[PDB]
RNA sequence: UAUGCCAGCUGGUGGAUUGCUCGGCUCAGGCGCUGAUGAAGGACGUGCCAAGCUGCGAUAAGCUGUGGGGAGC
RNA sequence: CGUGGAAGUCUGUUAGAGUUGGUGUCCUACAAUACCCUCUCGUGAUCUAUGUGUAGGGGUGAAAGGCCCAUCGAGUCCGGCA
RNA sequence: GUCGGGUGAGAACCCCGACGGCCUAAUGGAUAAGGGUUCCUCAGCACUGCUGAUCAGCUGAGGGUUAGCCGGUCCUAAGUC
RNA sequence: UAGGGAAACGUGAUUCAACCUGGGGCCCAUGAAAAGACGAGCAUGAUGUCCGUACCGAGAACCGACACAGGUGUCCAUGGCGGCGAAAGCCAAGGCCUGUCGGGAGCAACCAACGUUAGGGAAUUCGGCAAGUUAGUCCCGUACCUUCGGAAGAAGGGAUGCC
RNA sequence: CUGUCCCAACGUUGGGCCCGGUGAACUGUACAUUCCAGUGCGGAGUCUGGAGACACCCAGGGGGAAGCGAAGACCCUAUGGA
C-alpha cells in the first residue's frame, strides 16, 4: 500500500511540510482508499490524519545570557572574538558623543545659562573634541 | 578549466533550428541563414558540385 | 472551409465544469478567435456565451471552454448531442 | 525556454509518433516501431 | 518465560558508527541460542530497539535486561525490555 | 581416478553452404521541359480503431463526367 | 589631539575568480584533464549572464606560436582523389 | 539506518509508525537557458535502474497547461537584414 | 458584521532589508536610447482579440555518448545560538535517508585517509618534500633600513573562565 | 616544532579475505612443471647436456616471459612534408 500521493495532498490541506504529515498505523487500508481532496479533508477530521507541530530553538539559556552580559559580565578579554573598532564603531561612537553635547548646548542656550558668544566657545570646542562626554563638558562650563 | 567535458556545460545556447523553406535543422536563428538550403542568403536553392563524386 | 466547432471535449475535468460551473468544453480549430468560439456555439446550440478561454493543447488543437448564462444549461445542452 | 506557436504543433506531433503499432497491426500482417524517441536518450529538432 | 542479560560486548568488533545494527543482531542472534529456536523465529519489541539507539548509533550500551517468551506450533518467540 | 588431453555421439550456440529472388548493375530503343493560373521541395493535416509508408488536402487513402472494366470492394 | 575615509592598500574557504605544492588520490577513472589538503586574488588593468562584432594564410592574442566547439607552427567538412 | 507493521506469488532497499541520523547560500524556496510531456491517474515488469523491486524520470492507455491588468506582443541598444 | 483562524483574533519598544529622500568626495574614465506617461476632468455603458502557461531546473528531467563526483545564470545575504563576520560549530522552517547493492569474519598480510608514539630532534632528503609549530582579543613594547608611505602583527613580555 | 630519520609500535575508518546478487576488459602462433650450464643472429620454458619435477586449488608480493600498452619522438636514410 503506497499513501505517498495521500502524504503529498495532506501537505498542502493542512498547509504543513511533507515530514510533519502524521498518518494513523491501523487505519492504512482506509486511508488507501483516499482518492480526492475532500477524501482527505474527511481523513483530518477523523483523526486519522493530523500534523504534527513544529519545534522552535529553545531562547532559554539565551535570554539567561542576555542579563548577564547587560549588566557587564562575560564579556572578559578571553571572550572577545572580534578587534576593538569591530565591537564598537568609531565613527558612530563619535555621533553618539558629539549629538550629545549639541543637544545639551542647545539646551542651555535656550534657558538663558549660556549666552551667544559662550555657546560659541563651547559648540567649536565640542566640535574640536575637547571634551570627552557631556561629563567633561559640564566639568568645564563651572568654571 | 579544460577544454573537453567541463567545458561542454555552458552548452545552452540555441543556434540551428527548423528550417521554414527546407526542414532540417540548419537555420541558424542568430544568423537568420540556412546552412542546408541556404534560405536567407540566397533567392537560389544551395546545392553544390562537390555533394557528389566529380563524375557523378 | 475551414469549420470552427470540431468535437466536444468530454473528460472528468470537461464534467466538472459543466456541472459546478455551467461550462461547456470544445476541441476547435486552431485558427480561430474567441469572438469566432463564441459566435460559433450560439449558432449551434440557440444558447448564450458570456465568456470564452482558450488554450493551445499538446495535440495540436485548440481547447476552448465556453460559459454560458443562467437562463441555458450546460447539462441539458449535453444530453442531445 | 519559451516554445511559440509552431514549436509546440511540432513537439505535438513528435509525442504522436511516440505511441506503439497498435494490437491489430500484428493480427492483420500476420506478425516494430522505427521512430522510438526516448525523452532523455534522443535528441528532437530545434 | 525468563528473564535474560543479554552481553554486547561483542559489538565492539564492527566499526563504531554501526555499533547498533550490530548490537541488535546479537540480542537476536543470544535469544534464539537460549530458547532453541530459529533467528527468523525471534520477535524484538520496538522497546529493544529504542533501548540500544538510545545514545546515538555509536555509543550502545554493554548490556541489557531483556524479558521473553515461548509458544506457538513452529516455535517462535516474542521478546522486549523489562 | 579427480583437474584434464584427442576423436566422435545427441543436443545447443552460430549463420557459412546449397537452392530461391520483390533488388541491384549495364546496355539499347522511345521520350523530354516546369514555374507568379504560385513550380520543385517542405511542414502540418487526412482513416471507425491508424504508429510507419503510399495517397490525398479542411470536399483530405478521396468528389464529377465520358470510355474500359465487372462482381466484387 | 581629533574629524575625515583615501587605496591597481591590507586579513578574509563572504559571493566569486584563480590553481602553488603534495610530483598525494585516480590513471580499462566519477572524469578523453576528475578528487582532496594546501596555496593565491577577492573595490579593481576586478568577476559574471545574455545580446552582439572580428573567420582560416584570415580573427584574436598584457606574446605562450596562446585561442578560433576534445581539431591550431595555419580550424572543420566535402570535393580535387583511387 | 534499526524494530515493528502494511501490500504482495515474491520485499534489505515499495508504503505506515516509531527510534536513529544527514542537508542550513543548500540536499530548502522561486526561476532563466536548455529539455519536451519527463507533470497526474490507472495497469504492468520483456526493456532501462550499478543488487532486488510490488517502486520509478521505465512500459501501455487515459487526463492535465484556461489571463484586458504575468510574460510576449510595443520601444529603442551594440548591432543585423 | 471580506477573508483566514481550533483559539485568542495584543499593546508598546530597539536595531531596522526593502522602499523614500538628502549631504559629501573621485575622473588624462564624465557614466544609453527610444516608445510611452505627465502637462490636461468626470458619469454610464461597451470593448480588451492573438502567443506562452504542464513538469525538471540537476551528485537522475539541461551540456558532457551514462540516472557522469565534471560544467551551467539569476532572486531568497535578516530563521535561532554564535562570533567582527553572509566565518566555524550546533539547531529550526523545509528537504532527505537515492552522492542508491547487500551479508559475515576483533575483521590477517597489504593499500587509502588518519590518531597517539618514550629518548634524540633534520642525523632524513637534491631540498624540512610530508607533517608540524604559531594562532583570536587586550595591554606593554618594537630594531636595521626607508622613496618617509612603510618596515610592523617586526621581535620580545604579560593577560584571557565562572560567580 | 616535529615519526623526515635513528626504528619502528599500537589504534581508527573504507577496502582488502568468506557468502548472495550483478557482472566487464587488457591480452592469446602453438606447445608450455622448471632450474643450471652450453649453443644459437652474440640476451632460450621450447636447441644440446645434466639437474629437478605427482595433480589441482587459495592468498601474495611482482624476479622472468628482453611482460602488456605505442608501425621509436632519438639517429640515419627518402632526389619525403611543413
Ligand atoms: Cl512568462
Ligand atoms: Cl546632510
Ligand atoms: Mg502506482
Ligand atoms: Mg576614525
Ligand atoms: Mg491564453
Ligand atoms: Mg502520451
Ligand atoms: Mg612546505
Ligand atoms: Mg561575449
Ligand atoms: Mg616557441
Ligand atoms: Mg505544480
Ligand atoms: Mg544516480
Ligand atoms: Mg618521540
Ligand atoms: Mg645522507
Ligand atoms: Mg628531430
Ligand atoms: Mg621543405
Ligand atoms: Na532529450
Ligand atoms: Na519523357
Ligand atoms: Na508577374
Ligand atoms: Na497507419
Ligand atoms: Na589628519
Ligand atoms: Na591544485
Ligand atoms: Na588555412
Ligand atoms: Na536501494
Ligand atoms: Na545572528
Ligand atoms: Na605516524
Ligand atoms: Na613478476
Ligand atoms: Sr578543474
Ligand atoms: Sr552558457
Ligand atoms: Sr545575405
Ligand atoms: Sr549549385
Ligand atoms: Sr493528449
Ligand atoms: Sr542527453
Ligand atoms: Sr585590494
Ligand atoms: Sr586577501
Ligand atoms: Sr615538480
Ligand atoms: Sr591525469
Ligand atoms: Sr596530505
Ligand atoms: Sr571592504
Ligand atoms: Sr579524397
Ligand atoms: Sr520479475
Ligand atoms: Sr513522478
Ligand atoms: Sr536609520
Ligand atoms: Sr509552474
Ligand atoms: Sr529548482
Ligand atoms: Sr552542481
Ligand atoms: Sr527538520
Ligand atoms: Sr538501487
Ligand atoms: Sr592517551
Ligand atoms: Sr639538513
Ligand atoms: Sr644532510
Ligand atoms: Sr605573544
Ligand atoms: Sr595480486
Amino acid at each position: 500500500t503506497d499513501l505517498s500521493a495521500q502524504k503529498r495532498l495532506a501537505a498542502d490541506v493542512l498547509d504543513v511540510g511533507k515530514n510533519r504529515v502524521w498518518f494513523n498505523p491501523e487505519r492504512q487500508g482506509d486511508i488507501a482508499d483516499a482518492i480526492t481532496r475532500e477524501d482527505v479533508r474527511e481523513l483530518v477530521d477523523e483523526g486519522a490524519i493530523q500534523a504534527k507541530d513544529k519545534k522552535g530553538n529553545s531562547r532559554g539559556r539565551a535570554r539567561e545570557r542576555q542579563k548577564k552580559r547587560a549588566y557587564g559580565h562575560q564579556k572578559g578579554a578571553g571572550s572577545r572574538k572580534g578587534k576593538a573598532g569591530a565591537r564598537q564603531n568609531s565613527k558612530e561612537d563619535w555621533e553618539s558623543r558629539i549629538r550629545a553635547q549639541r543637544t545639551k548646548l542647545r539646551e542651555l542656550r535656550d534657558e538663558g545659562t549660556l549666552s551667544s558668544s559662550q555657546y560659541r566657545d563651547l559648540y567649536d570646542k565640542a566640535g574640536g573634541g575637547e571634551f570627552d562626554s557631556v561629563a567633561d563638558l559640564e566639568r568645564y562650563i563651572d568654571a | 578549466t579544460g577544454a573537453g567535458t567541463p567545458s561542454q556545460g555552458k552548452k545552452n545556447t540555441t543556434t540551428h533550428t527548423k528550417c521554414r523553406r527546407c526542414g532540417e535543422k540548419s537555420y541558424h536563428t542568430k544568423k537568420k541563414v540556412c546552412s542546408s538550403c541556404g534560405f536567407g542568403k540566397s533567392a537560389k536553392r544551395r546545392d553544390y558540385e562537390w555533394q557528389s563524386k566529380a563524375g557523378e | 472551409s475551414w469549420d470552427v466547432i470540431k468535437h466536444p471535449h468530454v473528460t472528468e475535468k470537461a464534467m466538472n465544469d459543466m456541472d459546478f460551473q455551467n461550462k461547456l468544453q470544445f476541441a476547435v480549430d486552431d485558427r480561430a478567435s474567441k469572438g469566432e468560439v463564441a459566435d460559433a456555439v450560439e449558432e449551434q446550440y440557440d444558447v448564450t456565451v458570456e465568456q470564452v478561454n482558450t488554450q493551445n493543447t499538446m495535440d495540436g488543437e485548440k481547447k476552448a471552454v465556453v460559459r454560458l448564462s443562467e437562463d441555458d444549461d450546460a447539462q441539458e445542452v449535453a444530453s442531445r448531442i | 525556454g519559451k516554445k511559440s506557436k509552431a514549436t509546440k504543433k511540432r513537439l505535438a506531433k513528435l509525442d504522436n509518433q511516440n505511441s506503439r503499432v497498435p494490437a491489430w497491426v500484428m493480427l492483420k500482417t500476420d506478425r516494430r516501431n522505427h521512430k522510438r524517441r526516448h525523452w532523455r536518450r534522443n535528441d528532437t529538432d530545434e | 518465560e525468563r528473564v535474560v542479560t543479554i552481553p554486547l560486548r561483542d559489538a565492539r568488533a564492527e566499526p563504531n558508527h554501526k555499533r547498533a545494527d550490530k548490537a541488535m543482531i546479537l540480542i537476536r542472534e543470544h535469544l534464539a541460542k537460549h530458547f532453541s529456536v530459529d533467528e527468523d523465529a525471534v520477535r524484538l519489541d520496538p522497546s529493544i530497539n529504542e533501548a540500544a539507539w538510545a545514545r546515538g548509533r555509536a555509543n550502545t550500551p554493554s548490556k541489557i535486561r531483556v524479558r521473553a517468551a515461548r509458544f506457538e506450533e513452529e516455535g517462535e518467540a516474542i521478546v522486549e525490555a523489562e
